[PDB]
DNA sequence: TGACACGTGCCTGGAGACTAGGGAGTAATCCCCTTGGCGGTTAAAACGCGGGGGACAGCGCGTACGTGCGTTTAAGCGGTGCTAGAGCTGTCTACGACCAATTGAGCGGCCTCGGCACCGG
DNA sequence: CCGGTGCCGAGGCCGCTCAATTGGTCGTAGACAGCTCTAGCACCGCTTAAACGCACGTACGCGCTGTCCCCCGCGTTTTAACCGCCAAGGGGATTACTCCCTAGTCTCCAGGCACGTGTCA
């Protein structure tokens, strides 16, 4: 298997659920991975930077918090 | 209350960690997975609520990719 | 990119809006905080049409309509 | 007349064109000048505010930069 | 005296002169002026929050390296 | 040896630092108020550089605010 | 604005070339989505590159692209 | 024939008119052709590597994904 | 060992190359006013000595605090085959609602002047 | 302790596009059906969250040290702001031109398929 399939199709199902959609096309799931790891590349590169500032080598919760912040709103 | 099972979005962190840190692997935190597993579940929940409000708008049930896609591309 | 919209009623309804928010004590306005202030109103109105049109060509529809632009709005936040 | 309508029909269509709209409903007149209208009133608030900050009469071209920076991205 | 209006236009002719220009246009230099307060902006923005991270009160040659780093290529 | 001046380029970075800490101001180390403005000029340069490559191409011989702007679409 | 816009056959034979020049005489199995993936991505570079060096060629008086309205966009790109 | 050549001239036009350009010079298609051979180069470099990291001898679609994310943006 | 890629063969519409027509954007030039570049100057903000004061970064160390692991399990969860039905999409239609165009004209923009409001050297 | 800059209101001209009315038409919401695809039922595997020990890398807080930030004076210093003259050129208009836009036709081939063959973790 490749690593990103392991997040699999129900729990992306479960999300949509989450997000208030009925219904579900086939192709959705592919897509949403896609998007999915742009987003945690962005956040995991802010955090380990900060890591990398705080001559750390275990990320930490305010890691995260901050690449959050400096990343999404 | 986690949505995607835990293991696999920690091995999933991990491989963008080791991608971005040029081969040294972080001891990652399990405050910082689930901190970071809560916000990407956030994320593609409101992603998701936004394609259904584009999807509605265009006189469907199913939402499509391309709709995710043009939410992507109005939010900026 | 010369404004669109002419400058005498942008001024009215700028100093109209200056004046609720103070009041009704005027502060004065110079002439290119009010340029600069229809620039931004104008491109604001341009970029929110552009985006409008993005959900009207998403629904098939050629016209906008009340509702794209309301969308428009929600979707950007 | 009211302030508001100042903005006329044409001005509103016109600033469509250039957003590249072909067809435009007659409603959508009234929904952008109600839009617009919101805009101006928020950054107007944060110029003013900028203004009473630095204790003058006069609403300068900085002011209005500030406020627009402080209210979009 | 406005704060931005401290980088005079020598500085900015002579800036242009490094960047090999034989001829300047009196609108560049309030062009420039803009260009560069969004530059300091961004950089300034990132370098603050890394000294919010290292929970210092100094901001640091490392915060505005990673700054640097984290904003330009 | 830097082209702009030491305190107009210090109290400008000062202002802005002001504007994103919510009034609080933190001390600048002076080396990192040198590499900052090491890094202004330098980016400063660079884009004037390929303005004037621009303007080189246009025809004309004088810098204008547009070439400036369109260097910095083309860039990114 | 989807399809691609090149033809499919020549592009990987050119592929197929450019992957041969590199491990020096080593043939491997290209996938056929990895063909039709590479393609996109080569059709959506040349057309973002002809639209910077069209926005290059607004800045002069011409109309009409050259080959250093390209270069010259090439070289500010990076 | 080369192999090059098989990227016909009407092919760039059309590549060229998706760009939006409404005239195009002769030289241009020689020019562009030398350019893409530049881009599939560095790309299929990038892809094969992956490809023997991953002790594989069919470069796949994920190889290629991976080339692409570290060569262009 | 079983799923996946490479070379032959047809053909049929789908597309590549040529030249007939041409015109319109590309190339070279003149000058007119604009508007940068340079000569003089002085002082007003910049910039190194120099005392001085110290808030705070940087480094060292202890401690427990959270990471990763050997091993289970089982049980909620995932992959899947099949199924009934609900929506996507292709298509007909017709009628309210838009776009172009012209005409009386009503408010903007330039021109100018009287009056005061005001932080400030 | 008064002053130069700038807005508010008014008198008044052009000008040019604003509103309305006409016609043309169009495109889209409703209706209708084939398709398709998909949410769910039911089986069987599966693999993951928590629990035991288990060792252990190291994050963080506390303390000590220096050390450069902030401060001002201050002598110097040197170059920025301003003004005025000199002259380089942006560009709008003018004239020529040449080569790339349509495009119909002769000709090459993309690929859909049908098949056979070799290959690799």
């Amino acid at each position: 298997r490749d690593n990103i399939q392991g997040i699999t199709k129900p729990a992306i199902r479960r999300l949509a659920r989450r997000g208030g959609v009925k219904r579900i096309s086939g192709l959705i799931y592919e897509e949403t991975r896609g998007v999915l790891k742009v987003f945690l590349e962005n956040v995991i590169r802010d955090a380990v930077t900060y890591t990398e500032h705080a001559k750390r080598k275990t990320v930490t919760a305010m890691d995260v918090v901050y690449a959050l912040k400096r990343q999404g709103r | 209350h986690l949505l995607i099972r835990k293991l696999p979005f920690s091995r999933l962190a991990r491989e963008i960690c080791v991608k971005f840190t040029r081969g040294v692997d972080f001891n990652w935190q399990a405050q910082a997975l689930l901190a970071l597993q809560e916000a990407a579940e956030a994320f593609l929940v409101h992603l998701f609520e936004d394609a259904y409000l584009l999807t509605l708008h265009a006189g469907r049930v199913t939402l499509f990719p391309k709709d995710v896609q043009l939410a992507r591309r109005i939010r900026g």
